[PDB]
């Protein structure tokens, strides 16, 4: 039904919360256990906007190299992307440039949102100060939390405005 | 390839794309499981597809897969590598889609390698393609040189930077920077010379109106500054002037302007001395960030939209947000020395503009620069307030909010000096923004800024402003918007510490406003907390006017569908501190949830190797490795267990006998099992402190007590030998002490006394050993002293027998911390004439200790000599009476803080000897003793001295004063009889002689003296 739909590739280090983030959108439930994704899982997410139903086909990829292997082949014909990292794990932020690099290898120019997940957790290792890759690459950045729903929709809303090219789009 | 192979692979690669998980999973198994035996065929295929397939999806995927699988090329037969190379290259030079040529180039790059054979046909293909009339050929060749910069090892790049295709230019620049990225510095000066051609190419992008492509070039240039800032030295002014020009041209789209800003910003992070040696940088940087910070509320002069929204940031204000963090970043790197001047040159101007956006911008710019420039601005502080505070009343609410922001920010950044010197200007300013005349956003932000200020302000400074603060915040409390209610409750709770007394005044209007908010988990909790803090502040009787309502909302809140839950518990607890035993009927509502949590088991489970690598993503769990295995505890759950126990313990403490109902269950299911929580010492400690408190709860209510105590003591004692943490061992002795004190006389049995001795010895032994390796140790031994002593007393000496078996250990200690220990033990021994067996083993060392240069050793020593005379009068006279002269000397910096304690025990020690052997002494002595009064610091000593003073009854004014001093210094107490003896002496003197003695004393101690005599 929705006639406006986009391939969205969701990448980032293992355990940063990518699947939890998507499941939360899909069903509203929060999954507590970590069950690594194998390769990719494709989930359609439909947003009801003031410009109609917008569908993001979310390609939830595997962050653990051992389950990835061919991840890069999922990038093909993606129209937008989310790079996720974990605000409580400095290493995930340190890998952001590698994720970014690989995505643009395939998807030349395409809107990308950088998300720092798990801001619901007390001891932040990646402080707002640290986070500046978005400035060096013109990416949109957001703090998010799959657990508390903080800025839950911001990444999709931003991408929607960008891809429809209408700043008045509202969810 | 065989034609069969092709259609199987082609199907798989096509299916590799379904968004559909089945079609694509089937192809996934097929690739991974069916396709060392087949890999060369597969690589040869995917290279063929990418090169020759007419289908775009297939061609792209194959090129991408080929590159990916190649890194998973060196182990491939050379005949096949060559064929792969040749087809990739034929593909490249044929007719292909742009994005496919890009992906071919990516795949080609995976075929060039240090260990791989030379491929001079590639080199030749690149040079030709760079001269092709097709941009995509040119662009794609640079892309290859980017990925494999070694192929590079001048007119090519200069033609590149100048190319009519933007795409080619961006790729030229990308390749140019990639060289520095990948090669060592020794190679850098070889392309370095090209930087001016590159920089000189830049104005052309603005002429053609190609600012998106400019942004990409700025991205590359940003990377280059972070690698080789010095390369830019000669043209630094030129790049500064160029970025300035871009940013000011505000018909350009944001990306060229935001990336230009980032280019500017990044010089401060990578060459601070370069920036500092050039006044142009500072001036340009401040100017451009100021201009961008005015780009707010565009096409909305009233700020209607901003006034109507919540107190979060508007993410549409991109350039503004970028400019804020840029100015902050540069200021932090360069300092105020360098930036204050250029900063202020501009602020002075913009504070006075007729455009509101510029008055705002000025506030936000100061806000951004303040921390980094603190080294200078912490002194130009009146000047800053002279600019800022006038704007607090700007006709425009966003300029107002802006001014609040600065006052908030600098209250933090220039603290505590700003609190001392500008409270008189800052507080009234912020407080005036609280009135409901102002807009919601401004009231809220001013209220926030009062928190920054209060954080580092003394209660004395805040005091005259509190009623004003409070009356205004109550009005904020009545707003219909939650972000104001919440911020108001944050401030009232921040101020509740000071206003502990000024609530009674505001109570009757505040408390119902609070109850209405409760009738936003964060809101409700903060509201609860204000409510119960106000209730404590105004005391129980006034709290009763709404206690029943508050209670019933709390009860409903706890039983409704975790930040809040920690507020309910703290509040329930504060209500208990108000209500006293009137809380009793609430227990069955409040306690059971606490019991559930406090009964969590330690949950240790086997994690699997590999699963341990990822457990790093459960932060409530912790993992340890034991042998070849890993085990995990749910640590968070056990922290919560401690939390619950801390609450149950403070319930038991407050409610005394009233808590008895819970004692057995809490004792047996919570306190005692907690002693076995081997992975978690918080638990173990909480378990131990609970024990004596539970017993004293059951005692106050009423064999059960005895059973529980026998169980609890034995688990405590058992813990002593096994416990790894000496901090915990100290808790267990403390807990035994406190238990013995609750339970009384002869509360331990013989096995217990033996098991205790072993424990003590294993603890003494390890303390010795830790210290023959080098407060923690002093304190433990302090407690072991207490438990030995506590145990001695309940046995009434009988523990003397056990005490021996460990006498060698004690004796080693005797011959400073180990010494003090031992001396203190021996004093306790004597207190309970059956120690003769040991007299000979210690008095030589005790008598030595008497004259020790260490006060603490003398103290413990003289105490021993004094206790000898008191409890073992006759088995010790050959010692006490000789040493007596030594004591008269130790007695004489004696009356000085450091050794006041030691000389007071000696004093009491001689008073003890004088008592035991009353007229069997060779009497000067008692007059010596007397000159050692008053006893004002050691309480047990003072207790004996004034008893002895009272047995005995020129030196009357000194007799009286001796007692006045002890009472007033609170060393003998509870002002509870030597006074009776003194009043009799004063009885035998006239009205006027009696009076005159107190003539020296000031009013306050004469008030007390009247109530003493
Ligand atoms: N506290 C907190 N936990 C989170 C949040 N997001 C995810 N988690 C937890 O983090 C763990 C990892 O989540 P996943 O979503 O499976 O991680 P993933 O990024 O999909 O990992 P891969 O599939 O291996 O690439 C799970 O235990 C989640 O419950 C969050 O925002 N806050
Ligand atoms: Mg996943």
């Amino acid at each position: 039904e929705p006639q406006v739909q986009f391939k969205l590739v969701l990448v980032g280090d293992g355990g940063t919360g990518k699947t939890t983030f998507v499941k939360r959108h899909l069903t509203g439930e929060f999954e507590k256990k970590y069950v690594a994704t194998l390769g990719v899982e494709v989930h359609p997410l439909v947003f009801h906007t003031n410009r109609g139903p917008i569908k993001f086909n979310v390609w939830d990829t595997a962050g653990q190299e051992k389950f990835g292997g061919l991840r890069d082949g999922y990038y093909i014909q993606a129209q937008c992307a989310i790079i996720m990292f974990d605000v409580t794990s400095r290493v995930t932020y340190k890998n952001v440039p590698n994720w970014h690099r690989d995505l643009v290898r395939v998807c030349e120019n395409i809107p990308i949102v950088l998300c720092g997940n798990k801001v619901d957790i007390k001891d932040r290792k990646v402080k707002a100060k640290s986070i500046v890759f978005h400035r060096k690459k013109n990416l949109q950045y957001y703090d998010i939390s799959a657990k508390s729903n903080y800025n839950f929709e911001k990444p999709f809303l931003w991408l929607a405005r960008k891809l429809i090219g209408d700043p008045n789009l509202e969810f | 390839l065989p034609e069969e192979v092709n259609r199987t692979l082609l199907q798989i690669v096509q299916a590799f794309a379904s968004p559909d998980n089945q079609i694509r999973s089937v192809a996934e198994k097929a690739l991974s499981e069916e396709w060392e035996n087949n890999i060369e065929y597969l690589l040869t295929f995917l290279a063929e597809q990418a090169a020759f397939s007419q289908d775009t999806t297939v061609a792209a995927l194959s090129a991408v897969l080929f590159r990916k699988l190649a890194l998973k090329i060196t182990h491939i037969r050379k005949e096949v590598l060559a064929q792969i190379r040749s087809s990739l290259l034929k593909g490249f030079l044929s007719e292909r889609a742009d994005s496919i040529r890009h992906k071919l180039s990516d795949a080609i790059a995976e075929c060039v390698q240090d260990d791989l054979p030379a491929w001079p046909e590639l080199l030749q293909a690149l040079i030709e393609s760079l001269k092709s009339g097709n941009p995509n050929f040119r662009e794609s060749s640079f892309r290859i040189l980017t990925t494999v910069p070694y192929l590079i090892t001048l007119p090519i790049f200069q033609s590149g930077f100048t190319d009519a295709s933007d795409n080619v230019k961006i790729a030229a620049v990308t390749a140019f920077v990639g060289y520095f990225k990948q090669l060592p510095k020794s190679e850098w000066s070889k392309l370095g010379i090209l930087l001016p051609s590159l920089l000189n190419s830049l104005p052309r992008f603005l002429d053609d109106g190609k600012d998106d492509a400019l942004a990409s070039v700025f991205e590359s240039l940003i990377e280059l500054v972070e690698l080789a800032p010095k390369l830019f030295k000669d043209m630094f002014d030129q790049i500064i002037q160029f970025t300035d020009m871009v940013i000011k041209n505000k018909d350009l789209e944001p990306p060229a302007r935001t990336t230009a800003l980032e280019l500017l910003t990044v010089f401060s992070e990578n060459a601070p001395q370069m920036c500092k040696s050039n006044q142009n940088y500072g001036q340009t940087l401040v100017m451009v960030t100021l201009i961008m910070m005015t780009e707010v509320s565009i096409d909305d002069d009233d700020a209607a939209e901003w006034i109507e929204s919540d107190d979060t940031d508007d993410e549409e204000e991109v350039t503004y947000d970028h400019a804020r963090q840029a100015l902050d970043r540069v200021a932090l790197k360069l300092g105020g020395e360098y930036l204050a001047a250029p900063l202020f040159q501009y602020l002075q101007q913009m504070i006075t503009s007729t455009e509101w956006r510029e008055r705002f911008a000025a506030m936000m710019a100061l806000s951004s620069a303040a921390e980094g420039c603190a080294d200078v601005l912490i002194g130009e502080i009146p000047k800053i307030l002279d600019m800022v505070i006038p704007l607090i009343n700007d006709p425009h609410p966003r300029v107002q909010y802006g001014c609040c922001n600065v006052l908030g920010q600098i209250s933090t950044d220039f603290s505590p000096f700003i609190q001392r010197t500008a409270h008189d200007r800052i507080l009234p300013a912020l407080i005036s923004k609280l009135t409901s005349e102002c807009t919601s956003r401004v009231q809220t932000h001013a209220a926030a800024a009062l928190v920054n200020f209060s954080e580092f302000a003394s209660k004395d400074i805040l005091e005259p402003y509190l009623d004003s603060l409070l009356t205004n915040l109550l009005v904020l409390l009545q707003s219909n918007k939650l972000y104001v209610q919440e911020q108001a409750l944050t401030t009232i709770a921040f101020i509740a510490e000071a206003a502990k007394n000024k609530f009674i005044k505001y109570y009757d209007t505040l408390m119902p406003l609070l109850l209405n908010v409760l009738k936003n988990s964060v809101l409700k909790g903060k509201c609860m907390e204000c409510a119960t803090l106000i209730g404590f502040a105004v005391g129980k009787e006034k709290f009763h006017e709404h206690s029943q309502e508050l209670i019933s909302i709390l009860v409903a809140l706890q039983n409704s569908d975790d930040a809040l839950r920690s507020y309910l518990e703290q509040s329930w607890s504060r209500i208990c501190r108000i209500l006293g035993d009137d809380f009793v009927p609430l227990l069955p509502i409040v306690i059971p949830p606490l019991l559930i949590t406090a009964k969590a088991t330690q949950d240790v489970g086997l994690i699997e190797e590999e699963e341990a690598a990822n457990f790093q993503q459960y932060p409530d769990w912790d993992v340890v490795q034991v042998q070849g295995k890993h085990i995990a505890i749910h640590t968070s759950v056990l922290d919560d267990k401690v939390s619950a126990m801390e609450l149950l313990q403070s319930y038991a403490t407050l409610l005394r006998g009233q808590f008895a109902v819970y004692v057995k269950e809490v004792m047996e299911e919570i306190a005692l099992p907690s002693l076995d929580f081997y992975l978690h010492d918080g638990v173990r400690a909480a378990g131990a402190t609970l024990i004596p408190i539970l017993l004293s709860c059951l005692l106050a209510a009423t064999e059960e007590l005895v059973l529980l105590w026998h169980k609890a003591s034995s688990k405590l004692i058992g813990g002593l030998m096994s416990e790894p943490m000496p901090e915990i061992t100290q808790v267990y002795h403390n807990s035994l002490v406190n238990g013995i004190k609750v339970m009384g006389d002869n509360c331990l049995s013989e096995d217990q006394l033996a098991a205790f001795t072993k424990g003590v010895s294993a603890n003494l032994t390890d303390t010795y050993e830790r210290m023959q390796d080098r407060f923690t140790d002093e304190d433990l031994l302090d407690e072991i002293n207490k438990s030995i002593a506590a145990v001695l007393k309940t046995t009434n000496g009988h523990y003397l027998k056990n005490l021996e078996n460990i006498w060698p250990m004690i004796n080693t200690f005797l011959l400073p911390i180990l010494v003090i220990f031992a001396l203190v033990v021996i004093g306790d021994l004597i207190q309970y004439e059956q120690t003769a067996s040991m007299k000979n083993a210690f008095i030589p060392k005790v008598t030595e200790c008497l004259i020790s240069p260490d006060a603490r050793i003398r103290q413990a020593a003289s105490y021993i000599i004094g206790v000898c005379a008191q409890y073992a009068p006759s088995t010790y006279a050959d010692v006490c009476i000789p040493t007596l002269d030594t004591l008269v000397q130790i007695v004489d910096g004696s009356k000085l803080e450091e050794n006041r304690s030691s000389t007071e025990n000696a004093s009491a020690a001689i008073a003890k000897i004088l008592y035991a052997y009353n007229s069997n002494i060779p009497d000067t002595y008692t007059a010596n003793w007397f000159k050692t009064l008053p006893t004002i610091t050691d309480k047990e000593a003072a207790s004996f001295n004034y008893q002895f003073l009272s047995q005995l009854i020129s030196n009357i004014s000194a007799v009286v004063d001796s007692v006045i001093q002890a009472l007033n210094e609170r060393s003998l107490t509870e002002r509870e009889t030597v006074i009776s003896s003194v009043k009799k002496l004063l009885g035998f003197l006239p009205s006027s002689d009696a009076m005159a003695i107190f003539n020296r004393y000031p009013a306050d101690i004469m008030e007390k003296v009247h109530k003493w005599f």
